[PDB]
C-alpha cells in the first residue's frame, strides 16, 4: 500500500480503521491521545463507521469495550501511564471472560511526579492479567501488530485480549515511514470476530456467575491452556502476515548480528533499534556484539529463548522500567530471562541494565558502556553485581 | 411499546426470573428482580454489578435469569451497560447482526449506584445511551455482611457503623438522595422515578415506562432487606409499605421539575412506627428519633408531601 | 498419600448445622463455647464458620466447625470437617434434604434441638450409619435464638458467647459425649442456667449396632465449568440452586377460602407460585417457607405449618 | 494475653496498638472483618482515630495518601479486585515516600466472583515500590502490622507497606494470638515523622511536574530507599524479639533444612501445612525441609542465594495465577531461579502451582510435591518447569 | 472567619500565587488560581488534581504556590482532600500537632470535578468534610491538547469532537451542569455557588464565604481558555464577561433551595455575539446557533434569569 | 562515542516559534522540507519538541528536522544538539532564547521579520559559527495558521504549508538549497507564497569567523521532588522571554485604579505609592492589562523596540 511518513499514533489508527472496529472508547492522556484524535477524525470524516464512545475515564474505557465485546463487537481502546493502572481492575475480567479486547499502550512513566516520558513500567504491571502482550519498536510495526493481535486474539482457539504496546513519544510521536496496507489485504488476513458466548436474547446465556473455591482450579487452568496455545497461533499469523503484507516478522525474537556474537543485549521496543546501531558501529572496532529484541512479552517465550539465546557468553538485559524490589534488582526482563536460561546459569552470564528512566533517552554512549561491561564479564566470567542503573552506576 | 399493566390479575404470567437462587427467604431485592424481569420481557439484557443480586443469584456457577445476563464490576455497571448499547447500535447499523435492539437493564445495588458506581452511572446519562439503570436499595452493602452505604439511613446499625459510647447512634451521617442527584444536570435524562416492591404493579409500570423512552432512564427501587434491617422474613412487604407510609421513602416520578407523587397518603405515620420493627434502629434514643423525624419532614416537604403526621 | 501418614488419633471433630441469619450465631457460639472450654483443659482447639456458606441467607443451611485435640492440630487450614464425631442440629427440620451424617466416624453422636420425640426424628433420618447416639434437647423452651450484626466475617461478637440456644444445645452435647468438662463449658457461656437445663433435660438414646457401616476424600473434589464459566439461561427453573431444603415451615392453602386474588403470587420472591384455573399452585421443590405469601394473603386461606408435620 | 481470634481481629489490635490516626474503610470479603473490628474499636473508644467511610478502594488509598502527607499515621486495606481497583494510587504513595500500610487479605480476582484466596491480587503490586510480606498465622498478622510500621516509617526508608495474609485461612479461621501490651509497642514503635508534610507554617510543594531529564535521579533515589530496607528490617526483627519475645527471621522461615536434600519454597499459611508434611516425612527418614518466604518485597536475592544454594532440588509453591510468566509457574519460581541463577546447573528448581481459586493445598498434594522433588533429586532432570496441581501432578 | 472584600482597593495586596509558571499568556485558570489564593490567605493547603493548573504551573520541578500544595490524581481530588482534613482533625484532637486547622481547597478542572473526579467529589460532600472544592471550568481536557469534557458546550470543536461530514456540529452532546448535580442529594452541603474571573471581587468573596462554612462547599468558576476556545490572549476577560451577558454562564449562590443571582444584568445578548469571537464555534451553522440559544434560554430560566434577549 | 557514532552528512534544522499562535507553521516548516527531501531519496525525520508539549501561548517552542543520505541512526532523541539551520518564525525569539546554542560551522539563521539584518545582529551579539543570516517578510505573504488539528502526533486536516510556513521554508531553500524548490512547492498547500519567500528573501553572508554529569543530576534532585514554597517568585519558570510585545504605561493618563492589577494572570503588577509596577522578568505580554484599562494609559509595543 501507500508509504507515508506518520507517527505511531496515526499508524495505530490506520490499523484500527482497517480492522473495521465496531466500538471505540476514548479518553485523553499523553502520549497516546493522538490515536483517538485520528480515529475521531476518521469517524467524523466517514473513513470509519464505528461507535465513538467518550468514556469518562480509563477504568470506564475498558468497561465499555468489555460490554461491547460481550455483545459481539470488535473493540478498541488504549491508554498511557496512570491510565493503564487506573483500569487495572477490568483487565482480569476481560481475559477470564475470554473477550479478545485490544488495548493499545503508548508507554508513559507512572506518577509521581508528573512526567510525560516513557517507561515500560505501566504496561508491565499487567503481565499477570492473562493478556497477549508485545512492544513495537517502529511506527510501521505498531500498525502491523494491531492487525496481528486481533487475528491471534480473536482466534477461536485463543479468545484472549491483547496489549499492543509501543514506546511513548519515540514511537508514538516521532514521524516514521509506514506502509499502510489495503482493505483487501486486511480482509484476507483478519476474519470477523466470533466468540463462544454472546449477549443475545434469541440465545440467552449467563456470563460470569459467582463460583465456589471448588470451581477455582479448573477455570484458572482453562485459561492457562488458552495462554499456552497463543504461540502456535501467533506463528501461524506471522506467516500469514508475511504472505499478504510482504513483511515477515519473527513471533519471538528480532535478532541482529547474533550469529557469531559473543555478548548480546536483550530488551524490547524502540531503544533496541539504537542498540542495533551501536552494535553495528562496534563491529567496526572488532567487538563481536549482537542484539536480541523481544517481540512477544506475554506469553513469555521461555523455551524459544532457552534454545536461541543460550549460546552466548554474556547477556546484558535492558529494562526500560522501574520494577522496584524485584529479584536481582534489574527489571522484569532480567528476572524472566534468568528464569528461562536457568539450566545454563553457570555458562551463560547474565546482568541487567536499567536505563531510560522517566523517559530519558538511552544514548549510544550508554549502550557502548553496556557492551564494554558485557565484554569484561565474558572474559572473566565474573558478575560483580546483578544490575547496573544507568548512568549512576555505569 | 410495552403497554401498561392494569392490575395484579392482569399482570403477565411469564417469569423471566425463575425459581432457584441463594437469596434470603423473603428477600426484597429478589422480588424486585422478579418484577423487573416480568415487566421487561424476553427481549432483555441484564447487567449485574457485584452485589447480592449478583452473588446470591449465581451461587454457585448457575443463575435464575431466563434472558441474557452478564457480570459487571460494582464500579462499572453504567459503563458496561454503555458498551452493549454501543455494540448493538453499531452491529445493527453496519449490518453485522439481524438481532433487534433489546431492553438493556442495569440492576445495581445502592453501593453500585450511589457510591462506587455513581461516576459510571452519571457518565452513561451524559452520553444518553438507550439504557434503563435500576438501583435496588436495601440501604447497605448487604453481600459483604451489611455495611453502611450512602443510602443507609441515619442512626442505622451496620458492621461499619456500630453503636458505641463514642458514636451512640452508630451512623452519624444522613443518607444521600441519589434520585435527586442525577435528576438534575443531565440533559439527556428522559425519566426519573422511585418505586417499591410494596406496589408491584406501580413498579412494573415504571420499568416499562422507562424502557419505552428512547434514551437513558433511572429508577430507584426500595427493596427491604430482612437480614440487614433485621426483621422477620415474612414482614418484607409490611416494611416496604410502612416505609412509604412514614415518609422514610417517597414514591414519585420526576418530569421536568415536577414531582409527580405515585401514591396517596392522607396522613403519614411517625418514623418510630417504622423503625421500632427493625433491630437496626434498636439502639436509638428518643432524641435520635426526633432527628430522624425532622429529616423526613424536610425530605417530604421537598417533594410536596404536606400531609400531617399522625400516630396510629 | 496415606490417611495413616497424616493421621491425628487424638483429634475430635464437631459439625454444627443451623439456619442462616436466624440461627447462624448460635451455631458459631456452640463451637466457640466448646473450644474455649477445651482450651481451659489444656487442649489445642480451633473454631470457625463454613466460609462457603458465607454470606449466610435466611433459612439456608449453614455450618460451624470445631477441632479439639490433645496434640497440636496439623490440619488447621481446611474448609470443613471431613469426618465429624459430633453432628449438631440447631433447627429440627435439618433432618430433611440435608446430608448431616455424611462422613461421621463410628461412635458418633447426633444432637437435635426439638420438642418432638426421638422416635419421630429417627423416622426422618432413616439410615443412622456410624451413629452410636441420638440426642434431643428442647432448646427453644430454654433460651432464645440470638440475632446480631456483630461477630460476622471473623470479627469479635459484641453480644458475647452463648446467651441463647447455643448454651442448652452445648450442654446437651457434653452430657452425651463428654467432649469437654461441663463446668468448663459453664464458665464460657453468658447463659449457664440454660446450659445446665440442656445438660439435665436432654434425652439420649443409644442406637442398635451398625457393623456394616462403610469407611473418601470429600474436600479434594473439584467442579469444572463450561467455557469461561458461561452457562445457558434456564427456561423454567434453576436446578443449580434447589432451595426446598430451606423450609422450617410451608404454606398450606384452604382453597374454599381462597378468592384467587393472586396477591400471594405477585409477592413471592422465589417465583414458587403459578396461576391455574384451580387457583394458585405452590412449588415445594424451591419454596423456602419464607411466609410472605401467608403474610400477604388477605383471606387467610394460607397458613404456615412446621416442615416436620409432613411425611414429604 | 492469649486469645483465640481470627487474623482479621489480630490485625485490628495491631492497628489499635499502633495508635493509627486515620483509617479509611470499605467492605470486601475476606478483609471486611478488619474494618468491622476497627469500627467497633472507634465506637467503643478503644482507639481515637478518624474513621473515614471511603466510597471505594481507589478512594481508600487516596484518602490515606493525603492523610499521610499531612503527617498522620494511617491504615487501610482490601482484597481481590479491590486491590486492583486502587492500583493507580500505589505508586503515587510510594514515590511521595508516604509510609502507608495496606493490609491485604488475599482473594482471587474476577472472573467470575470467587471469595477463595489467591496471592495474585497482592502480587500485581510487586513493582509498585512497597514493603511486602505474607503472614502465615493470625499471630504473625498482628506482628507484621507492628514491624512494618516500624520499618516503613523509618526515616532511612519512608516507604508504604503491604501487610498480606492468606484469605480465609488466616483472616477468618481462629487461632491463638498473644496480644502485646501498650507498653511494649511504645518502646518499639516511634512516632511517624516524615521528611515532608503539608503545613502552612513550613509550606512545601509536594510532587511538581518533572521533565524526563529529572526522571532517572528520582527513580534511582527511590531505588536507593528500597535497597536500604533489608538492613532496617533486620534491626526491627531483632528489636521485636527483645521486646515481644518472638524471633522472626527477616527473610526466610526455615524448617528442617540443615540436612535437607530437597525443600519446598513458598509463602503464606499453606507453608505451615508444608512443615507438618515435612515432619511426617522425616519420621519416615526422608531428608526434606521447608523454607517460608517472609519478605516478598524488597526481594532478598542475595540472602536466598547464600542460604538456599545448598539443596539438590527446590520446589517452589505459587498460590497464584501469574499467566504467561517465564517457566509457566508463578512469580516466586521466576524470582527464585533468578536469585539462584549462578547455581542453575547444580540446584534443580521446579514450580508448583496450587491452591487456585482458594482451594486447599492439602497434605496429600504436598506429599506428591516432595515425591516429585525426590525423583528430580535422583535424576537431576526437570521434565517440565511447572506443575499445575492437581491436573499435572 | 475571613472578612468580606468590598472592592479591588480593599483587596489584599499579598499574592500567594506568585509569578513564574508555564501557563498560557492570558490564561483564565491562572487568574482563577491567583484570585482564589489571594482570598484564601496563608493558612491554606491546595490540592491539585492532574490538569493544566497542575502541569502548566509545575513545569518543571517547581511551582508558584506560596502555601502548601500537593499533587493529586485527576480521579481522587476530593478523596485526597478528605484525608488531609481527616488527618488534621485527628492530629489536633490527639494533641500530636499544634497547628491550627487550615483552609483546604481543591483546584480541579472540569474533567477532575464533573467527569472522572465526580465520584470522589460527591463522596466528600456526603461525608461532609470541612473542604472547599473548586472547579475551574475551561470547558475541555486542556492539558492533553483540548479534548471534550462533560462541560464542553454543544457543537464545540475539540480533537475528540472534530466537525466533519458525519458529524457537522462536531460535538453532538450538550454539557453536564455539575453545580446542579451536586446541589441536591447531599445533606451536609453548606454552600454552592458559581463564579467568573470577569467579576474578581465576587469570586474572592464567594471563596471566602465557602471557607467560612463549617462543612463542605462547592464553587464552579468559569475560566475562559484562549488556547482551547481559540481567541486572542488579551480577550480572556472580555470573553468572561460576554459569557455571563449571553447566558452561556450564570452567576449565582444556591442556598436553601433557591438561586440568588449575584450580578444584575438588565437584558441579554444573543449567544452569537459570544460564539463569533472563538474559533471553536467557527464551523457552526445558524441552525446550530439556534439549538444553543434555546438550550441557554432553558438554562437561564432554571436559575431565574427572566430578562429579554436583545441584540447589540 | 563522538567520533564512533558520528553522522557527518546528516543535517539538523531547528525551528523556533511561539506556542499556539505559530506552532502549526513551525511544524509545517520541518514537515514540508522533510517531505520534500524524501522526494529526493533522503532519509528524513520531522518532529515537534516533546518537552515543549503542551504548547502555551507565546512560549518558545521548537520543531526539528533531520536529513541524511544515510539511514538516520539517531532517530530516538528529543532535540537537535548541533543545528545547521536555525529558523525563527517570530522575530522576538532573538531575545532571551538560546537559539544559536550548539550551531555548527557554516550554519544559517533565518528570521521572519520586516526589520533589517543589521538590527537583528545587534540582539545576537557574537554569532560564532553562524556563516549566514537571512530575513524574510512572511507576515506579508501569508498568515499564521491556527488549529486544534494535527496535535500530539495526529494528522493535520488543514494541510501542509498553507500559511507563513511556505514563504519561510522558501527563504530556507534560497540560502541552503537543502531541497529542490519545486519539490517544496509540490508538498505545500500554498506554493504561491512559498515562491515569494524563495524570491524576496534577503541573504547576508557573515564575515569570516573561526570555528567554535548526570551523576550530578542525582545530587541535585531533592527528596521525592518536594520543593519549598517560593515567597516572591518562582525562578524555575522565568517567563519574560515569551513576549512578542510588552505593556507600556503613560503616567499622565494612569489613574492608579489598579484594574489591570487584579486581572493579570501572572501577578506581574504590584500596587505602589508611585503607581503600578510591571514585572518584566515574568510578563508574558498577553495584553490583558492593556485590554481592561479604563483610562487608555496602556499600549502594546513590539518587544524588539526595547533593547534592554
Ligand atoms: S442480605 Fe438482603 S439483599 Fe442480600 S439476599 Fe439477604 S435479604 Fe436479599
Ligand atoms: S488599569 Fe490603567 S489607569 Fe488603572 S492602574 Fe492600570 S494602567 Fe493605571
Ligand atoms: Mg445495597
Amino acid at each position: 500500500g501507500k508509504v507515508r511518513n506518520i507517527s505511531g499514533c496515526v499508524a495505530v489508527a490506520h490499523g484500527v480503521r482497517l480492522a473495521d472496529v465496531d466500538v471505540i472508547c476514548s479518553y485523553p492522556i499523553r502520549p497516546y491521545t493522538g490515536i483517538m484524535s485520528e480515529l475521531a477524525r476518521m469517524v467524523a470524516d466517514g473513513e470509519l463507521d464505528a461507535e465513538f464512545v467518550h468514556g469518562e475515564g480509563e477504568h470506564a474505557q475498558l468497561s465499555v469495550v468489555y460490554g461491547a465485546s460481550a455483545a459481539g463487537a470488535r473493540v478498541f481502546t488504549g491508554s498511557s501511564g496512570v491510565g493503564v493502572t487506573y483500569a487495572m481492575e477490568v483487565y482480569s475480567p476481560i481475559s477470564g471472560e475470554r473477550l479478545p479486547v485490544q488495548m493499545a499502550i503508548a508507554d508513559r512513566t507512572l506518577d509521581p511526579p508528573g512526567d510525560f516520558g516513557e517507561e515500560h513500567t505501566d504496561a508491565e504491571c499487567c503481565r499477570d492479567q492473562g493478556w497477549i502482550q508485545g512492544w513495537a519498536s517502529t511506527p510501521q510495526e505498531a500498525l502491523d501488530n494491531t492487525l496481528i493481535y486481533y487475528r491471534v486474539g480473536e482466534d477461536q482457539r485463543v479468545l484472549l485480549p491483547q496489549y499492543a504496546c509501543l514506546d511513548g513519544y519515540f514511537v508514538s510521536h516521532i514521524l516514521g515511514p509506514v506502509d499502510i496496507p489495503d482493505e483487501a489485504q486486511v480482509k484476507e488476513f483478519l476474519p470477523p470476530y466470533k466468540n463462544h458466548h454472546v449477549l443475545d436474547p434469541r440465545k440467552p446465556q449467563i456470563i460470569g456467575p459467582q463460583i465456589e473455591p471448588a470451581m477455582g482450579p479448573p477455570l484458572q487452568y482453562q485459561r492457562y491452556q488458552a495462554v499456552k496455545g497463543v504461540h502456535k497461533v501467533l506463528e501461524e499469523a506471522c506467516d500469514e502476515f508475511a504472505r499478504i503484507f510482504g513483511r515477515k516478522y519473527d513471533p519471538y525474537l528480532d535478532e541482529y548480528l547474533t550469529d557469531d556474537a559473543e555478548v548480546i543485549i536483550f530488551g524490547q521496543g524502540a531503544h533496541m533499534e539504537t542498540a542495533k546501531a551501536v552494535a553495528r558501529r562496534l563491529r567496526n572496532l572488532g567487538e563481536k556484539v549482537g542484539v536480541a529484541r523481544l517481540r512477544t512479552f506475554r506469553p513469555f517465550p521461555t523455551e524459544q529463548i532457552k534454545e536461541r539465546l543460550s549460546k552466548f557468553k554474556a547477556i546484558g538485559v535492558l529494562d526500560v522500567s522501574a520494577n522496584f524490589g524485584i529479584s536481582c534488582s534489574g527489571g522484569v526482563l532480567l528476572s524472566e530471562l534468568r528464569a528461562a536460561l536457568y539450566d545454563y546459569g553457570d555458562k551463560v552470564k547474565t546482568v541487567g541494565f536499567v536505563a531510560g528512566l522517566g523517559g530519558e533517552v538511552v544514548t549510544h554512549d550508554e549502550f557502548y558502556r553496556m557492551f564494554q561491561k558485557l565484554k569484561e564479564i565474558a572474559k572473566t566470567g565474573k558478575v560483580e553485581q546483578t544490575s547496573y542503573w544507568i548512568p549512576f552506576e555505569l | 411499546m410495552l403497554d401498561r399493566i392494569a392490575s395484579i390479575k392482569k399482570a403477565p404470567d411469564e417469569e423471566y426470573y425463575v425459581p432457584g437462587h441463594r437469596t434470603c427467604a423473603g428477600c426484597g431485592p429478589a422480588l424486585t428482580y422478579r418484577l423487573v424481569a416480568k415487566a421487561a420481557g424476553p427481549n432483555t439484557i441484564f447487567i449485574g454489578p457485584t452485589g447480592c443480586m449478583y452473588v446470591a443469584n449465581t451461587s454457585y456457577g448457575c443463575g435464575p435469569w431466563r434472558v441474557p445476563w452478564i457480570h459487571a464490576q460494582i464500579t462499572n455497571g453504567g459503563a458496561v451497560a454503555s458498551g452493549i448499547e454501543a455494540a448493538y447500535k453499531a452491529m445493527i447499523r453496519k449490518k453485522k447482526t439481524d438481532a433487534e435492539f433489546p431492553n438493556i437493564i442495569v440492576m445495581a445495588g445502592d453501593g453500585g449506584a450511589v457510591d462506587i458506581g455513581l461516576q459510571a452511572l452519571s457518565a452513561m446519562l451524559y452520553r444518553g445511551h438507550d439504557v434503563l439503570f435500576i438501583c435496588y436499595d436495601n440501604e447497605s452493602y448487604a453481600n459483604t455482611g451489611i455495611q453502611t452505604s450512602p443510602t443507609t439511613p441515619y442512626g442505622a446499625n451496620t458492621t461499619f457503623t456500630p453503636p458505641g459510647e463514642v458514636v451512640p447512634e452508630g451512623k452519624k451521617l444522613f443518607p444521600k438522595d441519589n434520585p435527586k442527584v442525577i435528576a438534575h444536570g443531565h440533559p439527556e435524562l428522559k425519566y426519573v422515578a422511585t418505586a417499591s416492591i410494596g406496589w408491584p404493579v406501580d413498579l412494573m409500570n415504571k420499568v416499562r415506562k422507562g424502557l419505552n423512552q428512547e434514551g437513558p432512564a433511572y429508577i430507584h427501587i426500595h427493596a427491604p432487606c430482612p437480614k440487614g434491617w433485621q426483621f422477620p422474613a415474612d414482614k418484607t412487604i409490611e416494611m416496604a409499605k410502612l416505609a412509604v407510609q412514614t415518609g422514610m421513602f417517597q414514591l414519585y416520578e420526576y418530569e421536568n421539575g415536577e414531582y409527580k407523587l405515585s401514591v396517596k397518603v392522607d396522613k403519614r405515620k411517625p418514623v418510630s412506627e417504622y423503625m421500632k420493627l427493625q433491630k437496626r434502629f434498636a439502639h436509638l434514643k428518643p432524641e435520635h428519633i426526633a432527628k430522624m423525624q425532622a429529616f423526613v419532614d424536610a425530605r417530604c416537604a421537598e417533594v410536596g408531601i404536606t400531609v400531617p403526621v399522625v400516630a396510629s | 498419600s496415606t490417611k495413616d501418614l497424616f493421621a491425628e488419633p487424638n483429634l475430635k471433630q464437631i459439625t454444627v448445622w443451623a439456619r442462616g441469619v436466624v440461627m447462624n450465631k448460635d451455631a458459631r457460639d456452640i463451637v466457640v463455647a466448646l473450644t474455649e472450654a477445651a482450651a481451659k483443659e489444656g487442649k489445642y482447639v480451633q473454631a470457625w464458620e463454613n466460609y462457603v456458606d458465607l454470606p449466610d441467607r435466611i433459612y439456608v443451611p449453614v455450618r460451624a466447625y470445631a477441632r479439639i485435640s490433645s496434640d497440636p492440630i496439623e490440619s488447621k487450614y481446611i474448609y470443613e470437617n471431613e469426618t465429624p464425631d459430633i453432628v449438631v442440629l440447631v433447627e429440627e427440620s435439618l433432618i430433611k434434604g440435608v446430608p448431616i451424617l455424611k462422613g461421621i466416624r463410628p461412635g458418633s453422636t447426633l444432637v437435635v434441638n426439638t420438642k418432638r420425640s426421638i422416635d419421630t426424628i429417627l423416622e426422618f433420618l432413616g439410615d443412622t450409619g456410624n451413629l452410636a447416639q441420638i440426642v434431643t434437647v428442647d432448646a427453644n423452651s430454654m433460651a432464645e435464638a440470638v440475632m446480631t450484626l456483630s461477630g460476622a466475617e471473623g470479627a469479635t461478637d459484641a453480644t458475647g458467647i452463648g446467651a441463647g440456644i447455643a448454651a442448652p444445645i452445648a450442654g446437651a452435647v457434653v452430657k452425651a459425649t463428654g467432649i469437654v468438662d461441663v463446668e468448663n463449658l459453664a464458665a464460657v457461656v453468658k447463659n449457664p442456667a440454660a446450659m445446665r437445663r440442656g445438660y439435665a433435660e436432654a434425652q439420649v438414646r443409644q442406637l442398635p449396632p451398625h457393623e456394616a457401616v462403610e469407611e473418601v476424600s470429600a474436600t479434594e473434589l473439584l467442579r469444572q465449568m463450561p467455557f469461561a464459566g458461561t452457562v445457558p439461561s434456564p427456561v423454567t427453573e434453576n436446578e443449580g440452586m434447589v432451595t426446598g431444603n430451606w423450609r422450617i415451615q410451608r404454606p398450606i392453602i384452604d382453597r374454599e377460602a381462597c378468592t384467587e386474588c393472586y396477591t400471594c403470587w405477585i409477592y413471592c420472591p422465589d417465583s414458587c407460585i403459578t396461576r391455574t384455573e384451580e387457583g394458585p399452585v405452590f412449588n415445594m421443590k424451591y419454596c423456602k417457607g419464607c411466609g410472605l405469601c401467608t403474610a400477604v394473603c388477605p383471606s387467610g386461606a394460607l397458613t404456615n405449618v412446621p416442615e416436620l408435620d409432613f411425611k414429604d
